[PDB]
């Protein structure tokens, strides 16, 4: 992938030898250009790769314990606090099948989202 | 009922240039005239420069 | 003695099949007019930095005295009007390419 | 992997060239079923790669930022316009201060409301 | 190397900058008018497509 | 093809469609509201419970 | 068995944790925040380090 001027300089040399020892050193400059081109996507895969490994190393303590090395996060157990909450009252019926409804969504929605925040609230 | 926007229609069509009235009876907002802020999202400039935009030139017959 | 042909950043290595395509229209009559001839032949030239097409319009100093004479192979016209073909067949390298006076150094 | 029912049929194929064309058809029908079966599979997993080369040349194109596009956030190029058009003045202090409350509410208010239209007009 | 990155035809954005310089392109543009028109579409070209402030800033443009 | 192992279908299940459909089958319905219904569910079973904009179709739907 | 593989990859973010628990605990503090802090720190070792909202959490835990 030598330069335009690169073709002018092998060209211009008249020494079998010469021609031929510099196209080979023009050979090898492209060669280290494209390399590096393909190296830093190589390595940027390098990087996702190690940082998956970690992550999975995280997994693995994680899943390992079972809970056993942490303790339950009691997020499903909001379910039952909030129903034991209102267990004891006598209460109508619309408003139960709307708990339901939201005790349903909070079983879907994901921990960390906001939806799952403001529904907590609601729910509170 | 003297003919005056005929005569304006006639002007401009003898002219060659465009054509375009305005009613500014019984009027009272400057903004049609300097338009409004641009700011206002659905603000809309002075009819100028839409009757610029319509007959495109800038030697209309105002 | 034909005018120089617009490389247009299509380098052309010796022995090594290439296609050239350049915009202007103008390559264009130089392409009909040679076609009589019973072998057609194109010589092919290397340009310098500072690649500009006006530059070649003006001087003929811009393309490298250095060239490669080949033989123009078949016309396609596929889609465009110039896919012209160049071959590396013999390398040349002009004494003067003011003054057409070439010897197949 | 023909089930029991066409098996049955075949079965009762006395003519042996007929029984031996319907075992063909079962064949090609089956033939069919786990070339479909292989394509679609490998059409997911090529996708599947294709979303994890999506997220490196995310990432390498979050290199060819170098504070570009997505970095200017609409906003703080107000801010530097502002600053850069009242750079040249010689501008009192105190308008100075005013300018910069103006900025940090600017920085303190969505891109997408009336009140914020409001305060880049007041800016402007 | 940076640039050479996932080109997809340059990723075929900001088609509304060249439309509406080839708009121009006919007209006679004082010098005033061209820089504003400059800096906005510096500002269209950061902006994503959503943001209202992209919306009037378009609107304005045309 | 399509039914070989679904276990997302147990969840955001279609049952909540079937039971205003039934809710209204017992009444002489409109067209018009019939045909908007059938766009409203088509978006909400494109749409997921964890969207907000579904929970408010859904309050459309009730 | 279970602390070695906890202490092997203890810190959900570079010194954070840590440094902000002990600051915590010369604290005589209310068990709502209490909880609150075990919730943002649980979601916390959840995130990555370099995630912007996982930055915003951090400015709110700080
Ligand atoms: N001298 C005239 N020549 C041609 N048309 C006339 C003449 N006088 C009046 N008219 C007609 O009377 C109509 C009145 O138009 P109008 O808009 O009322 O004019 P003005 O604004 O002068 O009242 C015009 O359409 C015009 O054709």
């Amino acid at each position: 992938g030598a330069e335009s001027h690169e073709l002018q300089d092998v060209l211009e040399e008249t020494n079998i030898p010469k021609r031929l020892y510099k196209a080979l050193s023009l050979l090898k400059k492209e060669f280290e250009l494209s390399k590096l081109q393909q190296r830093l996507g190589r390595e940027v895969e390098e990087k996702i790769k190690q940082t998956h490994r970690k992550f999975l190393l995280q997994e693995q303590l994680k899943i390992i314990k079972k809970e056993l090395g942490l303790e339950k996060d009691d997020k499903d157990a909001i379910e039952e606090k909030f129903r034991e909450r209102l267990k004891e009252l006598v209460v109508p019926k619309h408003v139960m099948d709307v708990v339901d409804e939201e005790l349903s969504k909070l079983g879907l929605l994901d921990n960390h989202s906001s939806e799952f925040n403001v529904t907590r609230n609601y729910l509170d | 009922g003297v003919g005056k926007t005929s005569i304006a229609r006639s002007i401009a069509r003898a002219l060659n240039r465009e054509y375009f009235r305005f009613s500014v009876g019984g009027m009272t907002d400057v903004a049609e005239i300097k338009g409004h802020r641009r700011t206002y999202v659905g603000a809309m400039p002075g009819k100028i420069i839409q009757c610029l935009k319509k007959t495109k030139t800038e030697n209309p017959l105002i | 003695h034909l005018p120089l042909i617009a490389i247009t950043r299509n380098p052309v290595f010796p022995r090594f099949i290439k296609i050239i395509e350049v915009k202007n229209k103008k390559l264009v009559e130089l392409l009909r007019r040679k076609v009589r001839l019973a072998q057609p032949y194109v010589g092919v030239f290397l340009k310098r930095d500072d690649s500009n097409e006006s530059d070649v319009v003006e001087s003929l100093d811009e393309i490298y005295h250095t060239g490669t004479f080949a033989q123009i192979h078949e016309m396609q016209d596929l889609g465009d009007k110039l896919r012209m073909i160049v071959m590396g067949h013999r390398r040349v390298h002009i004494s003067r390419q003011l003054e057409m006076v070439e010897v197949e150094n």
